[PDB]
């Protein structure tokens, strides 16, 4: 029925600001209790703000002031204009339609680091090899490293292969940049035979690169 | 009439002004009053009335008002921000527009700085645009500052010429001046009446007199100083004033 | 009420001739507007002043005819180099109304296209998609047809064309049609052909290659 | 004489904003009627705003409010600070010096899409071939595909060859990204003989790549 989608997340420094748009895909945001739910990664949730069908605010404890919610019924959009982020909110933001309980609440991210790198990948193909080969199957993958802007994605063959494709959690180095590697197993009879191209997309930047993985020379 | 960039300026002075013949003439397409609503004009008195006259387009009559902008109000004719008078305007297509174009009605379209209110500027210097000294020569970086309405009788409304008159009542600090016309009924006699003779307010019976004032004296007084005779301003006859009966 | 000016667009002519373009004015305007020359992918340039007093820096081919309403421009003795649109405006009044624009074509005669087919580059087949380009070079009648065939099957709905502006030198057109396939589907067929139909060809020309033949 | 140049166009989403700088290359922007003219692609022109030599605004009909013009005489710059773009203005912007008529007006672009890809080219060389060869001449070119940020350019040999070089209008695919191909003919005696390197530059991004086109293997 109702499929709330949100947009507006990115990266900024303290004293910054940012408008978030809970785009009410779905109906009647004019007459519903709406709210913002926040969670830092590795942590439990937390509640931020709420609008009444009639207009009231009641902000949370720590984000009392410095933080503004509103709606637009004719556009079916909720608007969250924040500013002066203590950078201590670096969190994953959700907007949910409270219907006597909650439920129906999309997703959307944000990070408020005191820097900017915004660079993108460093992609290498990890070739299928006999040291990875065992009997009927052999594994190959793509290593995408050294990027700050956390949300990054790597698909296999434009989203074709869903068998054996496993992207591992990104790792945060001492350099301050993330890195990850996604690997997929495929029958050892099919080392080079078919197409295995990893599609790397970096959404905070605009990086899009396809890398083919082939057995070692 | 007069151009828009050199408007005229008539200084109406001591007289009897009847703004009713104006207000109700129904021939005016625009009659706005700002300091004072129109019907109360024939009941007030000021020191001076000025009347400014010119000719503009049809849809530039909305810049003749306090606090506007545009090529006319910026530098042709600027009205102060606490204006007091009234603005009158009427269409004049048949008088001012002539086939082939009436190119005798100009306006200024370039100036260094907007006018002060009621300021006037009839100079004709080349509007030097480019840093390069114009040297009084046209060409590039130098425009002539006056353009001309080419009025033509087959122009849509809002491009036909309108004539405008701006009355501005001012009150310096003199002793008096022009005001609206007064009135009068029918001086009755032999009845206890409540009378006013150009300032003299009183009560009593009025009667035909047989005294003779000197031909500059208005009213007569008694010993103990009470008004007992007057002269009627219109017919100039002396009338005694006796009190009506008490006891 | 704003003015709505109109124009009888889509002209077509030859060189050295007379052509005449009018501009309606759906209200009583006086006699102050202006014409512009808009070459494609560029900035306008005004030719006719606020009536007919053509602004300087222009040749002697334009003759603006002014009136109360129904203004009219006329080009006499054309020259191959006026490939653009012509607009009306309306000076004086602040918010001004603009025209609708008249593109003007330039007749030629008969000139068939050079045809050329390009197979997909080896770099792209790595990526997993195959573009197959077919080029039609220089040609007057633009009403050309590009039929793709794959193993002699007429291909519908996986191509895109675009065409250039009429060339200022030789008054010709050029056309590029791109056929887009997946690597997988590309590798399922052999002959890729591009068959061009055109008035300067007595029968259609096919340029073709065979996937995988150096 | 006067050679007005403008800068500031790019890509943004609704509620965004953008300052445009009509850089008065040329003289005396202190005392001239200046204005902004707008046209959507495939459409006729439209008028936006205007400044007087003395300061006045008079904005247009639909862009009444939410849109601000100013000048700077000492810098000889016109400033157009807009905000809250309904994204329905995605247009090609011009600033012209009204001199009793108009004329003297540079150019400059803008797009206000509700997304961002900003990626850049995917370049391939389309080799000269006998199927393209006919008699005295043969054609070769470069295919630059899959990019969102509309203004992209491909030159031949750093701008050397102007004969036969013809870039065709970009095409907008169903994927939402543009694509184009630029081709040039050259004597068939000169297939590989001289240099034919297409210089691809993507100005919204910073992509610059030179690709050589040679006859098929
Ligand atoms: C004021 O006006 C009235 C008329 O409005 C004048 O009355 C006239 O008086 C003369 C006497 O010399 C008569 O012959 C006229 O017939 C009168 N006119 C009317 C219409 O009755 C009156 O004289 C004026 N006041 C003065 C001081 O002259």
């Amino acid at each position: 029925e109702v499929q709330l989608v949100e947009s507006g997340g990115g990266l900024i420094q303290p004293g910054g600001s940012l408008r978030l748009s809970c785009a009410a895909s779905g109906f009647t945001v004019s007459s519903n209790y709406m709210s913002w739910v926040r969670q830092a990664p590795g942590k439990g949730l937390e509640w931020v703000s709420v609008i009444y069908p009639g207009g009231s605010t009641f902000y949370a404890d720590s984000v009392k002031g410095r933080f503004t919610i509103s709606r637009d019924n004719s556009k079916n959009t909720l608007y969250l204009q924040m500013n002066s982020l203590r950078a201590e909110d670096t969190a994953v933001y959700y907007c949910a339609r409270e219907t006597l309980a909650f439920d129906y609440w999309g997703q959307g991210t944000l990070v408020t680091v005191s820097s900017a790198s915004t660079k993108g990948p460093s992609v290498f193909p990890l070739a299928p090899s006999s040291k990875s080969t065992s009997g009927g199957t052999a594994a190959l993958g793509c290593l995408v490293k050294d990027y700050f802007p956390e949300p990054v994605t790597v698909s296999w063959n434009s989203g074709a292969l869903t068998s054996g494709v496993h992207t591992f959690p990104a790792v945060l180095q001492s350099s301050g940049l993330y890195s990850l590697s996604s690997v997929v197993t495929v029958p050892s009879s099919s080392l080079g035979t078919q197409t295995y191209i990893c599609n790397v997309n970096h959404k905070p930047s605009n990086t899009k690169v396809d890398k083919k993985v082939e057995p070692k020379s | 009439f007069a151009s828009v960039y050199a408007w005229n300026r008539k200084r109406i002075s001591n007289c009897v002004a009847d703004y009713s013949v104006l207000y109700n003439s129904a021939s005016f397409s625009t009659f706005k009053c700002y300091g004072v609503s129109p019907t109360k004009l024939n009941d007030l008195c000021f020191t001076n009335v000025y009347a400014d006259s010119f000719v503009i387009r049809g849809d530039e009559v909305r810049q003749i008002a306090p606090g506007q902008t545009g090529k006319i109000a910026d530098y042709n004719y600027k009205l102060p921000d606490d204006f007091t008078g009234c603005v009158i305007a009427w269409n004049s297509n048949n008088l001012d527009s002539k086939v082939g174009g009436n190119y005798n009605y100009l306006y200024r379209l370039f100036r260094k700085s907007n006018l002060k209110p009621f300021e006037r500027d009839i100079s004709t210097e080349i509007y030097q645009a480019g840093s390069t000294p114009c040297n009084g020569v046209e060409g590039f970086n130098c425009y002539f500052p006056l353009q001309s309405y080419g009025f033509q009788p087959t122009n849509g409304v809002g491009y036909q010429p309108y004539r405008v008159v701006v009355l501005s009542f001012e009150l310096l600090h003199a002793p008096a001046t022009v005001c609206g016309p007064k009135k009068s009924t029918n001086l009755v006699k032999n009845k206890c009446v409540n009378f006013n003779f150009n300032g003299l307010t009183g009560t009593g019976v009025l009667t035909e007199s047989n005294k003779k004032f000197l031909p500059f004296q208005q009213f007569g007084r008694d010993i103990a100083d009470t008004t007992d005779a007057v002269r009627d301003p219109q017919t100039l006859e002396i009338l005694d004033i006796t009190p009506c009966s008490f006891g | 009420d704003i003015q709505l000016t109109q124009s009888p667009s889509f002209l077509s002519a030859s060189v050295g001739d007379r052509v005449t373009i009018t501009c309606r004015a759906s209200q009583g305007i006086s006699s102050y507007l202006a014409w512009y020359q808009q070459k494609p992918g560029k900035a306008p340039k005004l030719l006719i002043y606020a009536a007919s007093t053509l602004q300087s820096g222009v040749p002697s081919r334009f003759s603006g005819s002014g009136s109360g309403t129904e203004f009219t421009l006329t080009i006499s003795s054309l020259q191959p180099e006026d490939f653009a649109t012509y607009y009306c405006q309306q000076l004086n009044s602040y918010p001004p109304a603009f025209g609708g624009g008249t593109k003007v074509e330039i007749k030629r005669t008969v000139a068939a296209p050079s045809v050329f087919i390009f197979p997909p580059s080896d770099e792209q087949l790595k990526s997993g998609t195959a573009s197959v380009v077919c080029l039609l070079n220089n040609f007057y009648p633009r009403e050309a047809k590009v039929q793709w065939k794959v193993d002699n099957a007429l291909q519908s709905g996986n191509s895109q064309e675009s065409v250039t502006e009429q060339d200022s030198k030789d008054s010709t057109y050029s056309l590029s049609s791109t056929l887009t396939l997946s690597k997988a589907d590309y590798e399922k067929h052999k002959v890729y052909a591009c068959e061009v139909t055109h008035q300067g060809l007595s029968s259609p020309v096919t340029k073709s290659f065979n996937r995988g033949e150096c």
